[PDB]
């Protein structure tokens, strides 16, 4: 079994969720309608879990609220309405889903089957000391990286890395900003340590935004697994990655080829609104993303 | 006789599930066979004694308007208005779907925040009897469940003594410390106590010492503990975490 | 001070952030990059909520880089994103009860926790004065100029 | 347990036996990842 | 003369055979068969009662 589309949970949640919840409050729908649109505005904002229980326990709390509205409270027909909403189940936690916008140079989204779910964490780094240690020094430009790393993320993270140094010299020989600087980079935990290379595309790009200096294009998710030579290879468990891509707005996003099928076999509705571009070699994806 | 007559005609008042009485009965035909002076005379009797003294129905009836709560949960407790809209829907609900019904709750925060004390205020607004039972650190399966009997000096579980204690069928049970209950290879009463929270399998607990089945739907069992994270996750996915 | 892992990454990212701030702010000083440092984080906040302490971490080490003191009992905290985005932290009534036991008159959150903090009774949050903020520089000019 | 010891009831499936009174019913086993394996004899070796 | 005992092993990728041609000797020389799984264990007592 897989998650649930955004849109999905409204068609779950109006039919073998509502009812049994007031059928845990005991009410009958004659008192305690709750429309469609207070659906819709729970799920795209308060809520964002693969899981279904946690709009359980929302949908919970409204109705047991409308209880003593009836019981003892004024109104005999509890209406809920957006306007009223807010009362009920307060105010709104979440709503700026995925934090940075303009993605200030050096951070570039990424996604990650975790455990449960999947969720779109960002990738991060930085300079860690003066870049002009020496107009003739030559020390190399050492990474650090960070964030929980299991110690097979850190072979990854150096064949990127390397990678990384070498398509510089093949795309801008005058530029030297990688070998001649230290860098922290920052990869947040969550992912299961059996696609912990599957982030590993994420990383080049990053690198390289920082080398330049320029700004990734807005919200162009990717993953990928790069190869020391920039061919790219399969990653797994495509589903949940694109429903957890489809909460967060992304309206783009980069695969390798291999799963030209997988990507496929998804219910068509789920695939609405996406613009996928599968590549193979890793110089195809510089051409997506920057210029 | 003597003693099997005073506990008969208990037996005549408090209703016993039918069950527990012919199994009472059996029980009574060996005690029958059992010798008036043995030491195991000794142990068993004093077994009718913790079993017979349980409340078997008796039935402390509840106030059900939500005004006599506002008073009462007022009359010993200032503010915290979240907490008390809280019980006021609980309230509010189990009093529109008919008959009583069972949810486990805790409350957690400070120490000396008024945990327990709105535990007590909320006995006497339901009237409902308050039995305090502290498992913070505890390890050892005797204190939950009991004794076999049949180990020397055997003596029932905690609940055993507050049913004896309480004299309703129904009270507000109220495990304390919750979070730091001992769970160990020994027997872990942590996972022992799903037996008392399972919302049906409560209803025919059965523990080695006395071995008869129990009957505690009616009883409205509440739970503290300090911090919702350290509680295992089978014990803490069931109940809500007020705070 | 009895460090748990997780703030030796937080450490870390903050420390990084302070480098990079100097850098892009005052050239002259050089301090960080050229001296060791100690910093002790006394014990007692659980595992859990380890990383909420971390905003405050970075004004600590630069009230010794520009050597100034920070501005007088200005009580913060936050989660720091090692690129000077702010994030939500949990809990804050306790927080800002014991902030008003300790006669704080001014404290700074993660503008996302905008909702929370008003469930508060009146009484609370009478005589204060909040600074909600998102990119770490707003609160680089709310304690040293 | 073995019945010689003290306070020996079968093993949970058997009550299902009793309760649901089907010779073919549907066990339905929770939660298998987090199984636990230990040195204290490994249960996940007993379900085998 | 008499029948005798003898030990054997066989090695390779999984899923070779190894176990099916184990039962296939078994009908073969007539003895019976009984398979015993001993990976991972660490009781010796199970082995030994
Ligand atoms: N709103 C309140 N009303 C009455 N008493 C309170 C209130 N808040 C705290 N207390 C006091 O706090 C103390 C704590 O007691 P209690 O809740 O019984 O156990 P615990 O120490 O576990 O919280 C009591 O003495 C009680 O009077
Ligand atoms: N040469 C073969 N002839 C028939 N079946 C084979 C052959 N090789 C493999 N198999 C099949 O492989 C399966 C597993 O083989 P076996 O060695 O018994 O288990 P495993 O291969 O896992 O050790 C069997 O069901 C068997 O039918």
């Amino acid at each position: 079994v897989s998650g649930y589309v955004a849109q999905e949970k409204l068609a779950i949640a109006e039919r073998y969720l509502v009812p049994q919840a007031r059928a845990l409050c005991g009410l009958d729908e004659s008192k305690a309608k709750l429309s469609s649109d207070v659906l819709t505005l729970l799920i795209k904002q308060y809520c964002r879990e693969s899981g279904v229980r946690n709009l359980q326990k929302q949908v919970e709390k409204v109705l047991r609220k409308s209880a003593y509205k009836i019981v003892s409270g004024e109104a005999e027909s509890v209406e809920v309405t957006p306007e009223n909403l807010q009362d009920f189940v307060g105010k709104p936690v979440f709503t700026v889903e995925r934090m940075y916008d303009v993605t200030p140079p050096g951070v570039v989204m990424g996604l990650a089957w975790t455990a449960m779910g999947g969720s779109t964490l960002f990738v991060e780094t930085s300079l860690r000391r003066p870049q002009d240690k020496d107009a003739k020094g030559d020390k190399d430009g050492s990474l650090e990286v960070t964030g929980q790393l299991g110690e097979v993320m850190k072979e990854s993270a150096r064949i990127a890395y390397t990678f990384a140094r070498a398509f510089l010299m093949q795309h801008a020989p005058a530029n030297d900003y990688l070998v001649t600087s230290h860098i922290h980079l920052h990869v947040p935990e969550g992912a299961t340590p059996k696609d912990g290379p599957s982030a590993g595309c994420t990383i080049v790009t990053a690198l390289l935004s920082l080398a330049m200096g320029r700004p990734v294009r807005q919200n162009l998710a990717m993953t990928g697994e790069v190869s020391l030579t920039g061919k790219i290879l399969p990653v797994g468990g495509i589903k949940e990655k694109t429903i957890a891509a489809k909460r967060a707005g992304v309206t783009c996003i980069v695969l390798p080829a291999e799963n030209k099928k997988d990507f496929y076999d998804l219910a068509a509705f789920i695939t609405e609104g996406l613009e996928v571009h599968f590549v193979e070699h890793y110089r195809e994806i510089f051409d997506i993303a920057f210029p | 006789d003597a003693i099997e007559e005073k506990f008969r005609e208990r037996l005549k008042e408090l209703v016993v599930p039918k069950h527990v009485m012919d199994v009472v009965d059996e029980e009574l035909s060996k005690l029958g066979l059992l010798d008036n002076h043995s030491s195991e005379f000794n142990v068993t009797r004093n077994y009718l004694d913790w079993l017979t003294s349980i409340p078997w129905g008796k039935y402390s009836n509840e106030n059900l308007d939500l005004a006599r709560a506002q008073a009462v949960l007022e009359e010993d407790h200032y503010g915290m208005e979240d907490v008390k809209k809280r019980i006021l829907e609980f309230i509010a609900v189990s009093q529109l779907r008919g008959s009583t019904q069972g949810k486990i709750l805790c409350f957690y925060g400070p120490p000396g925040v008024g945990k327990t004390s709105i535990a007590r205020s909320i006995a006497r607004a339901l009237n409902r009897e308050y039995f305090r039972f502290s498992v913070g650190g505890m390890t050892d399966v005797a204190e939950i469940k009991g004794h076999r009997r049949t180990y020397v000096g055997a003596m029932p579980g905690k609940i055993i003594q507050c049913l004896k204690k309480t004299k309703t069928e129904n009270p507000l049970i109220l495990i304390d410390e919750v979070d730091k209950i001992g769970r160990g290879y020994q027997g872990d009463p942590s996972s022992a106590l799903l037996e008392l929270l399972d919302p049906e399998q409560n209803a025919n607990f059965l523990d080695h010492y006395l071995d008869v089945p129990v009957d505690l739907s009616k009883v409205l069992f509440i739970c503290t503990a300090n911090v919702t994270d350290t509680i295992p996750e089978p014990l803490r996915d069931r109940m809500e975490m007020i705070n």
